[PDB]
């Protein structure tokens, strides 16, 4: 009895994630694609990258 | 993402972000002081922000302390 | 055909409708507890919760037994 | 209507609300205090209100496991 | 999916995934400290988050025995 | 109209007859310590209000049950 | 399997309805025991040993229920 | 008499996983009690000590949960 | 040979941390015993000793919480 | 009753894999290949090989 | 001769430990007692005094650890 | 010789394992009580109470873990 099994794949990744948090003064700020924002002076952003 | 923090780190902040520059200006005042050791000026300067840290700190640790005795007792109820 | 439901169908469903939302209640106020594991408002909702859960799955499951073991002994006498 | 609440339930919520704003006053102090450490008026009030907040606590969650015994030394007797 | 899991792991898991990255902070805060043992602000880091740890775990082990005793009360009804 | 009453309801009413204001009395004492918890002489007297209350409910099922069984296996030997 | 009963196939549907935790809290076992002081090590054991417990139990009964039903209904061939 | 039960199995893995604990709790011990004011001995001391406590414990109960898994299915024979 | 668990592993974290101070001390008392009037030595050993003082506490700490954590999970197993 | 077993077999890993990340300007994390927050803030690389 | 436990061994073995330290101790007392003001005795005394100390209270902590590592597994023989 | 039960000779295996500590046990007291405030027969006491401890618990879990045994044997004679 003869049985055989063949197999191939291919995958590929690639590209960047951005969000982040803005402060202007004490009374305003934004968050952005971020369930809140940084308790945090200025501005502050990330961008995750896969490749 | 975020820098993940909890309960109690939030309550240790809430003292770092009430005294402004406190830290700073407490290594000003000694590098100055250390320039000059002998200048009654900068002693009674020195003085009042060492004291000044000194208190920050203690208070600091002993809230911390209770926060978390107050969770531990509770977390023990719940078998 | 409509799902056939016998009695102690009917004498178990009493109590999942008798609690209207206790059974998602106890699933959000999880979610909230271990998204910030350390606040005691927190746990001392998810304490009351879980209680009352416990509690109502033994009185269920309990009176669904009692009931099977009358049905059970009736049966005997038929021979 | 309002979210189902049991026994338990209406037992935890009678002390939230007993203090009817210590969970704010303590807040409050806490900001004030941590505005500035070294103030021996505001050290002397923000005592007494964590002192009242750990008692307060403590006592719900006793008394809560407390009625949670109860019922299951009756429950257990129905089989 | 995932290699396999009952409700308990999941209720694990729960946790392990609401303190997103306390463990490796905690880990990593450690290898700080421990390289100048005497700095006062890498000192009350460590302590507040070694106290988050501390009550994650407990609440953590805690829940996963109440969930083993309302199953077990549960199963033994069967016979 | 009113209730009938079997053998084991007079068992159980003698209980509730017996004690006759402390369903009661264990409220008020729980509604006044709630609105003033840090006073230790609502304290003292809860703690004994609230034991006497589990000795009284867990007595009660106690006995019920074991003329649950008497009564149970006289009938038996009818067959 | 040579011959399998009703009752067999029930315990089956337990056995291959978990798939794979028989092994996994054999490796658990191991691993703690080389570090018996790490809490994840610990944490992962307390679970994957619960659920056993639990596996094996809801199997046994079962399989009792199921025998006093047939024995019951053979009786009364007679 | 080689003969050893799943339980002593589960007890052994512990025994062959702390392979040298078993007498470094000694050699502490004895260089200690020669010098006992020393923290560079107290400090090691303190480290072994513990992890042959935490050791004992999950030792015994592990071999105890397994006894109350056997016995319930034991009981359903009948 | 060696066995090593995480308990002694976060003590030798300390041990690493503090490349040299363990010697460091021992020199410097060395030195202020040959002449204990030297201002200089005075100030110098004071740094250290005080410097030991912390790392030593600061380590037993350590070790004793992250053991109540863990028996704090075994009591669980039952 | 003669049972003969016979086996070969034959191996080989070589190669190496990356990750780190960055920052800048106190406005932008970069992370390449983590999970991670980048929590350091500041710059770090990790390679592993194999060989 | 008499019989004597494994706590018995281990306390014994501080005893023998600190070979002599009780007697250095007890003369000690004495000649600083006939001159109370001779600082050579007082800078003598407070050395065996603190080793004392230390002694005894190790000894101690050591005996409580092990009798608790043992009512624990006697509490899992139910 | 009375009759004595296999549960008596189990009991009494221990009694005779610790030929003297029932006694040491007491003699120590009498003593202590003449001076409570003498470390040296306080670091003893502390040893031999420990050592009566866990031999009266040892006893009885025993006791109770062979009552069980036969009970469970003999209710299947019927």
């Amino acid at each position: 009895l003869w049985i055989v099994d063949l197999n191939k794949s291919d995958l590929e990744r690639l590209g960047t994630s951005w969000s982040g948090s803005i402060t202007i003064g004490d009374k305003l700020g934004v968050s952005l694609n971020q369930s809140s924002i940084s308790t945090l002076d200025g501005s502050r952003f990330i961008a995750a990258v896969n490749a | 993402a975020t820098p993940w923090s909890g309960y109690l780190d939030d309550v240790s902040a809430k003292f770092d972000t009430g005294v402004d520059n406190l830290q700073t200006q407490v290594t000003e005042a000694l590098d100055k002081l250390a320039a000059k050791p002998s200048d009654p000026a900068l002693l009674a300067a020195y003085q009042s922000k060492l004291s000044e840290y000194n208190l920050y700190r203690n208070a600091q640790s002993n809230t911390v302390k209770v926060f978390k005795d107050i969770d531990a007792a509770i977390i023990q109820n719940f078998r």
